[PDB]
């Protein structure tokens, strides 16, 4: 519709600028945006990069060598008859392939906290910035991701990605969110067993930053120490209190306790005959 | 320095100053995107376009006979093997107003309603305003229409058009109207009517043997036939009225 052509190349390459014309032309030249690159066969600019390829009375093309972002512009190949003048315009688009140039660092918060993930990238034409994450599908097309009120379960790697639609890969990029929660004590055992035989207590407390598990005999604490012939095993979501055979003092009632950075938490147990 | 929008007038000449710089260089001229000079070559055809060159470092583009195709952007592009050189100027060349239709010289009877048209036309838009040449008048407003409802006696005479412009803008013409009211008689005769009448002296049963709008009537030795009761008759083409008096 209008005599503005686009011609894009890739950046570094050579870009050849063709222009076809009739015999009867008495003069042609090809222009950066207004300023002439070759009248002809005569040379007015002084950058090296440009170079004449064509001259016949058919067609008159340039070369550029080693396109730059600087070079984008309209460039117009102004040429003349003996009745009236022409120009046939072009303009000249540099792409840059996409890359990620800023993206969030590992994040923790706090369960319910609000969460902000920004990725910029740089790239022409403009990138189109993708935020994913990796453990449930989704995709948010935006520079910056907010997470309101995030919970246990949206916690993982949010993967960006971004594309300029050009030949070349997406160059993604993965960043971890580690949401902290206090523990919360959802199952607790108590044992009921005959002198002589093995009996064990736990407690199950899930929490990040993993809590540290406690176990109470009455007011004491227990040390796991062979002493008394007690050893407790604490896990990553749980404590078993453990008694190998029996005595008559680890009867009694118990108490155990699970507590990390975000609060603590206690349920009571006992040991029976 | 020199000028980044310059004004003219219709069919002067414009000079686009585009002074370039001590050594070698090179100078182009472009209208829009198209080139009109590349140094001492002329592409263009046009015998109005031209280069005027007062020293060595000079170099203008001259355009004779400017005209409203003419408007735009032009743009010197100076060439320095450093870094090239760009005195881009826009171009407005203005069309001086021209009033091309006005009402004839019309003679409307009196009471009617009527309407003077004035037309003109010029780059930009001229404005169209209205004024009676008799003392006693307000300007009309800015319109090329002008409607008068009811024409009275006192508002005939000429009204001058006036098609106005920010720049040169004289462009005055007349239209003079002349309204006809039939005579009535203001005192006894004496009178006041157009068109002019012819006045009747009419004394009794018949008129026996004068200014244009007066009528003097003669009484030198008196005699007892002469007196009586007269009458004044004035008739025109509009009307007749009479008015008695004796003597
Ligand atoms: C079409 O015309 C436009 C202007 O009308 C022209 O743009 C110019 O491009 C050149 C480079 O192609 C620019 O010069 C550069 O400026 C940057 C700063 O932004 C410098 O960092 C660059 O330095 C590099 O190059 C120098 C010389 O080669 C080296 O000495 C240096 O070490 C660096 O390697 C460089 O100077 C210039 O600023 C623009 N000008 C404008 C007004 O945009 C474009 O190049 C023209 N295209 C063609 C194909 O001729
Ligand atoms: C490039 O493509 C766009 C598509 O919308 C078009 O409008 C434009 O005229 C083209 N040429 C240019 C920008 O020189
Ligand atoms: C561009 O042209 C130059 C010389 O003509 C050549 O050396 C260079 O390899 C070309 N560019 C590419 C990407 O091949
Ligand atoms: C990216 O932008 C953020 C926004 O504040 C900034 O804190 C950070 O330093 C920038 N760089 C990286 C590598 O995150
Ligand atoms: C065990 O718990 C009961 C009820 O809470 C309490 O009365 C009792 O005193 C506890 N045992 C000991 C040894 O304190
Ligand atoms: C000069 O430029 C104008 C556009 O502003 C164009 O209409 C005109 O044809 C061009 N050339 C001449 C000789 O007027
Ligand atoms: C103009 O004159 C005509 C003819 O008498 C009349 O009918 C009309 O009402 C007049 N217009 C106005 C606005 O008085
Ligand atoms: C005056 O004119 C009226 C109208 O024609 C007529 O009736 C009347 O007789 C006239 N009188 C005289 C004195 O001329």
């Amino acid at each position: 519709n209008s005599p503005a052509d686009n011609y894009t190349v890739c950046e570094g390459d050579n870009a050849t600028l063709s222009c076809f014309i009739d015999e009867h032309v008495t003069r042609v030249a090809w222009l950066n945006r207004s300023n002439i690159l070759y009248a002809g066969n005569d040379r007015w600019t002084s950058d090296p990069r440009v170079r004449l390829l064509i001259n016949t009375p058919e067609e008159f093309s340039i070369l550029i060598t080693e396109v730059g972002l600087g070079d984008e512009g309209l460039y117009t190949c102004s040429f003349q008859t003996r009745h009236q003048p022409y120009t046939t315009q072009v303009y000249l688009i540099v792409h840059v392939p996409a890359r990620i140039v800023n993206i969030s660092s590992p994040v923790t918060v706090n369960e319910g906290g609000n969460v902000n993930l920004l990725c910029l990238a740089v790239g022409r034409p403009e990138p189109t910035v993708t935020w994913r994450q990796l453990r449930d599908g989704f995709t948010s097309e935006g520079e910056i991701l907010e997470i309101s009120d995030i919970q246990r379960g949206q916690a993982g790697e949010y993967e960006c990605v971004t594309h300029n639609g050009v030949n070349s890969a997406p160059d993604s990029r993965r960043v971890l969110v580690t949401v902290n929660y206090p523990p919360t004590i959802t199952d607790v055992t108590s044992a009921r067993t005959a002198l002589g035989r093995a009996a064990l207590l736990r407690c199950e407390a899930m929490a990040v930053p993993p809590a540290d598990f406690q176990w109470y005999k009455d007011d004491r604490l227990l040390s796991s120490g062979t002493a008394e012939g007690l050893k407790v095993q604490t896990e990553r979501t749980r404590s078993m209190l453990l008694f190998a055979n029996v005595s008559a003092r680890h009867y009694g009632n118990y108490t155990c306790r699970a507590a990390n950075r975000l609060g603590a938490s206690s349920a009571s147990m006992r040991l029976l005959r | 320095a020199a000028v980044d929008n310059m004004m003219v007038r219709k069919g002067d000449t414009a000079v686009l100053r585009c002074y370039l710089e001590d050594g070698a260089s090179k100078g182009a001229w472009l209208n829009r995107s198209s080139i009109i000079f590349a140094g001492g070559d002329k592409w263009s055809v046009d015998p109005r376009v031209s280069i005027s060159t007062l020293n060595k470092r000079d170099y203008s583009l001259q355009i004779q006979n400017v005209d409203v195709t003419d408007d735009g952007p032009y743009t010197c592009s100076v060439q320095t093997q450093h870094t090239p050189r760009t005195m881009q100027v826009h171009l407005t060349v203005q069309v001086p107003p021209k009033i091309y239709d006005i009402s004839n010289d019309m003679t409307v009877n009196e009471g009617t309603n009527v309407t003077l048209t004035c037309l003109a036309t010029g780059k930009p838009e001229p404005s169209i305003s209205w004024r009676h040449i008799s003392p006693s008048a307000k300007p009309f407003e800015n319109g090329q229409y002008l409607d008068i409802y009811g024409i009275t006696r006192d508002q005939a005479g000429e009204y001058e058009c006036s098609a106005e412009n920010d720049v040169s803008f004289p462009d005055v013409r007349k239209v003079k109207v002349v309204v006809n009211f039939a005579p009535t008689i203001q005192e006894i005769c004496e009178g006041a009517g157009v068109p002019p009448p012819a006045f009747e002296w009419y004394k009794g049963e018949k008129k026996l043997f004068n200014f244009s709008t007066r009528s003097i009537l003669t009484v030198t030795n008196v005699t007892q036939e002469h007196f009586g009761n007269y009458t004044c008759v004035a008739a025109n083409k509009l009307g007749t009225t009479n008015a008695s008096l004796p003597l």
